[PDB]
């Protein structure tokens, strides 16, 4: 209860922020009577998890609150750890690898069985939540489709992925979808405010634009570099040095000397360079969309088409290939290449 | 009643068409005792399964048939290869003398370490076994496999020598057919003799008529005129209006992508467009069917197939 | 009946092998010195591994070869309870041998057993070494495990020059008296690709189909797409004809090859084609593209024909 | 309940030839809504009569092993029992071609009638060995009339226009808007269906978007296209819906022949890298980079 | 050209139009290890951090299980029943020659545990050492927690999930490379049981020649060729004898390949080369996974052109100095370890009733969690008011650490310095050489802060 993320989440659909039409009607849909499988989607830090529990308080009582640490194994056997409660099973069955699709069927089995001991005080059904869904492998989610059409009547299911690119068609076609769009500018501003306000303080709007627009429209980092410029100085100003995490800084530095020298010495370097982010496991999506990003800030406006395309091809590359370093290192290269040839001309 | 595919499958050597040297080089290896083990590759339904149980059939009779071969798909599974297979290889005869017979349909399925254990058994009992691998890609089978049996490639059946037969079914199953009926009952079979009875046996059962245009609408394949149409339009017509009429088209008679554009891929080589105008569209064609593989929207390979013809046309008229 | 030529001219003494010379001399002092190290056997499939393995330990073991040599194929079960209770127990058996002589297990494709049997083979590898050695033989080395190879002498063989073929397949024309032509002799070194096994099944299969050996009955029997016509295929490629390779392709195509037939048939000619080693290189890496698209379900004509237009365009 | 099951049923031709057959495997596609398993259904029941029941069926090796023990037995005696398996071509390459083989040694005693969704399932059973029927899909018109119907039993308060961008955005089947509607109405508590929230239900990007796309990449400035694919990637619209919703304007615009073969080529790979899982944002910004670069000349 | 002005005269045909409508017409057509095996503690060698400190543990401060780590070479197998010998007492060792039934493994590990000797009271104390570790891990934990006689299971890694499990309770030695010191002169006394005589150099040189392998150093008394293929391509018909003589291994060459020609100097401009010796290798990645997902062992015949590409591209005179390839390895194995420590931390933090945030958001966004845990470092003294309001502080800080279960500790270097590091160890994690490096925490902060975690953990009833 101490982080300003955690502390100040609302419980209810009804205490909502932003998106309060959606939350109108979520709160519609769980009052009406069956109630269907769920897909909610959208862009990370934009409340999925936060909509999803304020549904579940409105399905079930505030003891869904009270989560408790499930540990499960499947046949092959693969062991692994799951987040549950007493109306409800939460799992991200990606992290068990290629074996996904047997510790879906599974829990969907457990789950089913044990709606029925009495597991109906209020619904007649347990809710399995997916987290990651789009991380899934094809057989997987076909799995997960038969299953949820084996078990509608006992259990429902939640489904949580930042995109539904990844999410097969069959899916899709038996699923609510639920857009969460990301949350304004102004709209983070105001929620800033809030927990600024209810907390005590007092934040000036220049900085909370500041904050929201270096957060990119995710309010989990704007609630954390509010808290960490907070502590670091309380007396706020427009001028107050927002930190930012260590990797972006790292890959803008890594743009940075792309662009000064486009030698094969300065490639080895930035090759190193990747090989440190690659290391703390960031993604290398990640990693393409920012060293894009921040190269774009220096290339010329008639250059700037060519290293996005250039850079969408090389990403499309590395997704069907397995070294995430090769086609990584190939873009790197192709950009010093036509960017020496530009400058140089 | 039965299906016209197995209630007039050959049951002789003379039943046999088009592969007549192949049928000679086989009877000469049974007459002479020297039968090695045999690789049969080709096109699905050239007769490779009935030449073999053709050929058995001559050289072992119905009462000893049983005992002597053991006819076994490799799609029914390695324990087959270490049980029923290496048990009858592993003992000689039960009435008759001389060496038994295996044919394994379908042998392209076996795993690469299935295959080895395979050719151990073959090369174990050579002297008083034989196999017959049936299978239709030679690359499926291992080369070390593949070193101890004779390869014989069955082509796709040539139409002229393909076209009696049939009319020995339509001589015996009533049907009305004209010879444009027959000539699209031919080239939609390319080479298959088994898609051909199977499509006459279709066609026959939804209209009780064999045509052209009848044959065509069974098997759902696009017709030549509207691929001639389609290319007229992607050449001339702009680009709204053409996607337009084939959207139309499509929709209508329910085309499907990959035959459109396998028939425009014939066109592009029958009409003569620029070599350079030629190489575009072919790599443009390759990549569109390469997109529809893995499962894209159709529409949007349509107007980007439709994309790269339209380019062309300001470079063919200058 | 006779005996298949790949097995009734098979070399019995390590002096008539004609593979990597190197590694035969090295067996042949094994041989001699006795006490031979566990050796591990991997390359291109029919180069004589089985065959040195076989003469290395019939040479070491001499008459006791009966009783002192296991031999497991994949023909039989090396399954892991295998290797735990006939390995296991064979080690243990007690057998009498001269000083320099041990038990020799042999397991040929030793790539076939999975991780588990492999894992439990070390083991038995490294107690009963005092007395019981292994000869391995896979066509990848990578599929046995690392700690194996380490534990074990890892001896490369490779696909036979030219040369080596020819000598050996004259060598059995000689014993045949089979007719031949210089041609023919090229066809069937062509059909080879490097491998003596294959090299001698082809040439007994087609003496027998039509006894005298020349161009046209080798690719008659070993129906392949013909090498002549894929070289006018990739000669007209270099120089952008596009519309004469088609001509070529679509007679093949209706000639009725599979289209992954057609395709390692122009990689194959694609090797020693005279032509610019950087063009080659990209044509190379166009090929393994589209054979990447034909392998993974994606077979028409219409990917060959693509093919050819990005030949004929990489020449620009 | 759902009211697609409700509600589910124009080929009943296709019943009299299968009853003239006193066999080739049947091949049922189309759109989901035309009532293909209902057809087999009736079709199986009139020629069986009520007293012979059937078999109806994920895994490969299990469906073929049953499809054994079935067929394997005998029958009173009509000859032969015809086998399901819907939803065809969900199966895998693999299991499509396990099934093919199943399909053979047991057609002396069964045969198969499968519905799927046409070319998506493999080639050879889809090449011969099976006697393909096309279900057409139902009129716009008379898919209006009946949403129409829904919406008054069901006492939803939804207009006409309504009922024809639901059967709009259900492109070419129905069932689609069966399901949209409810799902709306339960969301909305029935007071009102707007096509707003149409659009949001069936995930169309609201047109303003797309203009504003159009505008940005008309602007000539990299910044407002990285600004508008940014904003539309925080609104969490699949990329797959912005290809298809952009393709659909520009093929019928006044762009130049040249422009928009350009663009609907980029669409077209954008598409397929979108299939192999791609960044969505990369890929949105390549295919506006490419727009600017036609739109700007 | 084959573009008709006219419709032909006598030919099939189509007709083609440009955008305005100029129309155009084409024509349509138709031994001795055992015997100089060290007998009591006077056969040890020199430089050996691991016999010189197992002895002290095993006597009768309090550790259960063991483990072994660091690389080969340093007789780890011979160094439990060298301390047994030593001390007297017992060995038994085991492998995965027996079927590894959990079942088996009671039966096999019960007995060496919880039964005495038959024999003296002297020898009654036993050793036990387990073999190829790689359903066993359950049964080696159950017993892990209540046994009295410690077990020694053969490995490399500490950092393997299972293995941190019974780290916990181990009392590890250092590991470091044992040095030739005593190697050359250990060797010397042996040759004169062999009777054979090797010089002293030669005697050095075969302990270089083998990396100073004892194993095969006494064996000598009767490496890796990869090198040959990355000298015939980096420095110089040609092309031909690559493919005839790089027959060795595969992805091993890629890996040196990729490590060693942005080394080579050939020419600073050469960005077009290395862009195609980096297409090449996407294209033996893109090989090696289609290879794979459809089983087609003929796809797999042109990698070995990856080697005669980097050639051409590449070749010239004699000039680069070729090193071992190491970098994709240790980019594997650090990918492993910050994976392992993912959900080392992961493990206690969100499954603990809270965190609701996906690992992958947790780790790019941990940043600001340290940044949140700056702290005032003015070094409070009153047991009220720690130099703010403590409700909207280090209160506040000991309860997300308590939530995150981070705590600080006492570190001592071997330098014997003390150090204060944060148990998880998440700076690592979070943290990136090369910028601006933050001031960490003071010790007396970290004082601080540990004691108030101690004493919130007691608080919290
Ligand atoms: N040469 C032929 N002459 C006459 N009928 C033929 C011929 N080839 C095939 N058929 C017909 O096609 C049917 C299928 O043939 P069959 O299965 O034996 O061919 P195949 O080439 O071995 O193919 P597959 O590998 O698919 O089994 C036969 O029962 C027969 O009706
Ligand atoms: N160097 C050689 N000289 C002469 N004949 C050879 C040679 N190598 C192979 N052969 C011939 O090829 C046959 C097959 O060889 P062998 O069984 O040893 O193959 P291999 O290389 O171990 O392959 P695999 O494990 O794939 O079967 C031999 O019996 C012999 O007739
Ligand atoms: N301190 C030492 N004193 C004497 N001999 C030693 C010493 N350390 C190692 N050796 C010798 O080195 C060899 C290593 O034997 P051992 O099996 O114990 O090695 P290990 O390092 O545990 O094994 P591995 O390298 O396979 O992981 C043996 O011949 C052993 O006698
Ligand atoms: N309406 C709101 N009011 C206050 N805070 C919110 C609101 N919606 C979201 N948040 C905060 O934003 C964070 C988003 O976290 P999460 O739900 O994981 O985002 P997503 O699921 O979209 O990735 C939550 O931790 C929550 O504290
Ligand atoms: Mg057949
Ligand atoms: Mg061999």
């Amino acid at each position: 209860m101490s982080l300003w993320v955690d502390k100040y989440r609302p419980c209810s659909l009804g205490r909502l922020d932003y998106h309060k039409e959606q939350a109108a009607q979520l709160r519609n849909l769980v009052q009406c009577g069956d109630f269907p499988h769920l897909l909610v989607y959208g862009p990370s830090g934009a409340g999925k998890k936060t909509r999803i529990m304020c549904i579940l308080r409105e399905l079930y009582g505030v003891g869904v609150e009270k989560l408790r640490i499930e540990h499960q194994t499947i046949t092959t056997k693969i062991e692994i750890s799951t987040i549950a409660s007493n109306y409800h099973l939460e799992v991200n069955p990606s992290d068990a690898g290629n074996s996904d699709r047997v510790v879906i069927q599974e829990m969907l089995k457990t789950v089913a069985q044990s709606q029925q001991l009495e597991t109906n005080s209020q619904r007649d059904f347990k809710v399995v939540l997916l987290t990651e869904v789009d991380k899934l492998t094809k057989d997987a989610q076909h799995a997960l489709r038969r299953t949820m059409e084996k078990y509608m009547s006992t259990c429902r299911l939640i489904l949580c992925c930042n995109s539904t690119s990844k999410v097969i068609p069959p899916i899709r076609s038996r699923c609510l979808a639920v857009r969460v769009p990301a949350p304004s500018i102004e709209d983070i501003c105001h929620v800033l405010s809030t927990v600024c306000k209810k907390e005590g303080l007092n934040l000036p709007s220049q900085l909370a634009h500041r904050l929201a627009e270096k957060s990119c429209r995710n309010l989990r980092k704007a609630l954390l570099m509010c808290e960490a410029c907070r502590v670091q100085q309380y007396p706020f100003t427009a001028d107050q040095e927002i930190p930012e995490t260590d990797w972006e800084v790292y890959l803008r530095e890594t743009a940075n000397a792309i662009v000064s020298q486009q030698t094969p010495q300065r490639l080895l370097e930035v090759r190193g360079r990747l090989y440190e982010l690659l290391t703390h496991c960031i993604p290398p999506e990640i990693i393409m969309k920012g060293l894009l990003s921040e190269l774009l800030h220096n290339c010329d406006g008639q250059l700037k088409g060519e290293v996005a395309q250039m850079a969408a091809y090389y990403e499309h590359r590395l997704q069907l290939g397995s070294k995430a370093i090769y086609h990584l290192e190939a873009f790197v290269a192709k950009f010093m290449a036509l960017y020496k040839k530009f400058m140089e001309d | 009643n039965l299906p016209w595919v197995e209630k007039y499958r050959p049951q002789t050597l003379n039943d046999l068409i088009s592969h007549q040297d192949i049928l000679s080089t086989i009877q000469k290896f049974i007459n002479e005792d020297r039968l090695p083990h045999l690789l049969l590759y080709g096109p699905p339904g050239t007769g490779k399964t009935s030449t073999i149980l053709a050929c058995a059939k001559q050289l072992y009779k119905d009462k000893e048939f049983g005992s002597m071969v053991l006819e076994l798909n490799a799609s029914d599974d390695i324990d087959i290869i270490r049980g029923p297979i290496l048990s009858f290889a592993s003992t000689r005869t039960i009435f008759k003398k001389g060496f038994k017979l295996v044919i394994l349909d379908e042998a392209d399925a076996m795993t690469q370490d299935a295959q080895n254990a395979l050719r151990r058994v073959i090369e174990k009992f050579t002297e008083n076994t034989r196999f017959c691998l049936i299978c239709n890609y030679l690359s499926k089978i291992i080369p070390a496999l593949q070193s101890r049996c004779t390869r014989f490639r069955f082509g796709p059946l040539t139409p002229e020598l393909m076209v009696p037969r049939l009319e020995h079914v339509v001589e015996e199953e009533k049907v009305d057919i004209s010879e444009d009926g027959m000539k699209a009952l031919v080239t939609l079979s390319s080479g298959d003799m088994r898609r051909a009875l199977n499509i006459l046996q279709s066609t026959n059962m939804a209209f009780g008529k064999v045509t052209e245009e009848t044959v065509y609408t069974c098997t759902g394949h696009p017709l030549k005129s509207d691929i001639a149409n389609i290319l007229d339009w992607m050449l001339n017509q702009d680009f709204t209006t053409a996607y337009r009429n084939i959207t139309e088209l499509k929709t209508l008679k329910g085309l499907a992508l990959h035959d459109i554009l396998t028939e425009i891929h014939l066109f592009v080589h029958r009409v003569d467009f620029p070599s350079s105008v030629r190489i575009h569209l072919l790599t443009k064609m390759a990549d569109i069917e390469y997109r529809l593989s893995v499962g894209t929207n159709e529409k949007i390979q349509l107007s980007s197939l439709i994309a790269a013809f339209q380019v062309t046309r300001d470079l063919i008229v200058a | 009946y006779e005996l298949p030529w790949v097995e009734k001219y098979r070399p019995v003494k390590l002096n008539e092998i004609v593979g990597n010379e190197d590694t035969v001399s090295r067996l042949e002092v094994f041989a001699r010195e006795g006490n031979v190290p566990n050796i591990i056997i991997a390359g291109p499939p029919g180069t004589g591994k089985t065959t040195s393995i076989l003469c290395l330990a019939r040479a070491l073991l001499g008459p006791a070869l009966k009783d002192a040599m296991l031999e497991l194929n994949a023909s039989n079960d090396r399954g892991i309870d295998v290797v735990r209770n006939k390995i296991k127990m064979f080690a243990q058996q007690k057998v009498t041998l001269p000083k320099g002589r041990h038990k020799i297990i042999i397991l040929d494709e030793a790539d076939s057993m999975t991780d588990g049997a492999q894992q439990a083979l070390r083991r038995t590898m490294e107690i009963y070494s005092k007395t019981t050695r292994f000869a391995l033989a896979c066509n990848a080395s990578d599929k046995i495990i690392e700690p194996i190879q380490s534990r074990c002498a890892v001896l490369r063989y490779t696909k036979l020059t030219d040369a080596q073929i020819l000598t050996r397949l004259m060598n059995v024309i000689e014993k045949e008296r089979v007719p031949y032509t210089d041609d023919g002799l090229e066809a069937i070194i062509f059909t080879a690709q490097g491998d003596m096994r294959q090299a001698l099944n082809n040439l007994q299969s087609t003496f027998s189909g039509f006894g005298f050996i020349n161009s046209e009955n080798v690719f008659k029997v070993c129906d392949e797409p013909h090498p002549l016509l894929v070289k006018e295929m990739i000669q007209h490629c270099v120089n952008a004809n596009i519309d004469e390779a088609y001509k070529i392709l679509a007679h093949l195509w209706h000639l009725g090859y599979s289209p992954e037939d057609i395709i390692g048939n122009i990689f194959r000619v694609c090797k020693t084609f005279q032509m610019a080693e950087y063009l080659k290189l990209e044509f190379i890496k166009e090929i393994g593209y589209t054979h990447m698209k034909i392998a993974e379900g994606v077979n028409s004509l219409l990917q060959m024909a693509g093919l050819l237009a990005r030949l004929c365009q990489k020449t620009m | 309940v759902p009211w697609v099951e409700k509600y589910r049923p124009f080929q009943e031709e296709v019943v009299a030839v299968l009853k003239k057959s006193l066999l080739p495997n049947l091949l049922f596609y189309g759109p989901p809504g035309t009532g293909k398993t209902s057809t087999i259904l009736a079709a199986a029941r009139e020629l069986f009569g009520p007293e012979l029941f059937r078999l109806r069926v994920r895994g490969i090796q299990v469906v073929r092993e049953k499809v054994k023990n079935f067929a394997q037995l005998t029958v009173s005696g009509p000859p032969f029992k015809i086998v399901i398996l819907d939803e065809a071509d969900s199966m895998t390459s693999a299991a499509q071609a396990a099934l093919r083989r199943t399909m053979e040694k047991e057609s002396k005693t069964t045969r198969f009638c499968l519905i799927c969704n046409y070319v998506s399932r493999i080639i050879e059973p889809l090449t011969s060995r099976c006697s393909k029927f096309r279900f057409k899909p139902l009129s716009d018109k008379i898919q209006q009339q009946r949403l129409l119907d829904i919406a008054k039993k069901e006492n939803v308060k939804i207009s006409d226009e309504g009922i024809a961008y639901l059967v709009k955005v259900s492109e070419g089947d129905l069932r689609k808007a069966i399901t949209f509607l409810q799902s709306a109405t339960r969301l909305t508590g029935g007071k009102e269906i707007t096509e707003k929230v149409i659009t949001d239900i069936a995930g169309v990007i609201p047109a303003e978007k797309i203009d504003g796309v159009f505008a940005a990449c008309q602007s000539g400035s990299f910044d407002k296209l990285e600004a508008v694919v940014k904003d539309l990637i925080d609104e969490g619209h699949a990329a797959t819906q912005l290809v298809n919703q952009l393709h659909d304007v520009v093929v019928e615009n006044n762009l130049s022949d040249k422009q928009k073969s350009i663009i609907t080529e980029k669409l077209a790979e954008v598409d397929k890298c979108l299939a192999d899982g791609a960044d969505e944002h990369l890929q949105l910004i390549s295919l506006c980079a490419t727009v600017m670069q036609q739109l700007s000349q | 050209n084959p573009v008709l002005r006219r419709p032909p005269i006598l030919e099939d045909y189509v007709h083609v139009t440009s955008t305005e409508g100029v129309r155009a017409y084409l024509v349509l057509r138709a031994l001795w290890v055992d015997e100089f095996a060290p007998r009591h503690y006077t056969e040890l060698l020199s430089d050996d951090f691991t016999n010189r400190c197992l002895l002290k543990w095993l006597k009768l401060p309090k550790q259960k299980v063991a483990l072994l780590c660091g690389p080969p070479g340093l007789g780890k197998t011979t160094l439990a029943h060298v301390i047994a010998r030593h001390a007297g007492y017992s060995v038994v060792e085991m492998n995965a020659s027996d079927d590894r039934s959990p079942e088996v493994f009671r039966t096999r590990i019960e007995a060496a545990t919880q039964m005495e000797s038959v024999l003296g009271a002297g020898g009654k104390p036993n050793c036990l050492v387990i073999d190829e570790i790689d359903g066993g891990g359950r049964r080696r934990r159950a017993e892990g927690g209540l046994l009295m006689r410690p077990i020694i299971c053969i490995c490399n890694d500490q950092f393997a999930p299972s293995l941190r499990q019974l780290k916990q309770q181990a009392f590890l030695l250092h590991f470091p490379p044992t040095l030739p010191s005593r190697l050359v002169q250990r060797l010397q006394e042996v040759s004169l049981r062999q009777g054979m005589r090797a010089d002293p150099g030669v005697l050095a040189a075969l302990c270089e020649k083998t990396d100073n392998d004892i194993r095969a150093c006494i064996n000598t008394l009767q490496r890796r060729g990869l090198f040959s293929v990355w000298q015939e391509v980096f420095q110089l018909f040609y092309r031909v004898l690559h493919a005839a003589a790089s027959a060795g291994e595969h992805e091993k060459v890629v890996q040196g390949l990729f490590d060693n020609f942005l080394r080579l100097r050939l020419r600073d401009s050469s960005l077009g080369a290395v862009c195609v010796a980096l297409d090449w290798l996407a294209f033996d990645d893109l090989l090696a996974g289609a290879a794979h997902h459809s089983q087609s062992f003929q796809l797999l015949r042109y990698p070995p052109f990856l080697p005669v590409a980097f050639h051409v591209l590449f070749a010239s005179s004699h000039t680069p100095r070729i090193t071992f390839p190491s970098s994709q390895q240790e980019a594997q194995n650090r990918m492993s370890q910050m994976r392992n420590l993912i959900q080392t931390l992961v493990s206690g933090i969100a499954p603990a009733t809270r965190s609701r945030a996906t690992p992958q958001a947790l780790l790019l966004d941990a940043l600001c969690l340290l940044l949140d845990i700056l702290a005032p470092k003015l070094r409070p003294v009153s047991t009220q008011l720690y130099s703010t309001r403590e409700k909207q502080q280090l209160a506040s800080l000991v309860g997300t650490m308590l939530a995150y279960s981070l705590t600080y500790r006492q570190e001592r270097t071997p330098d014997g310095q003390y150090i204060y590091r944060l148990e998880p160890n998440v700076e690592e994690l979070c943290r990136f050489p090369e910028l601006p490096a933050r001031k960490p925490l003071t010790y007396q902060t970290k004082q601080l802060i540990a004691r108030e975690i101690e004493v919130e953990k007691m608080r919290r009833a």
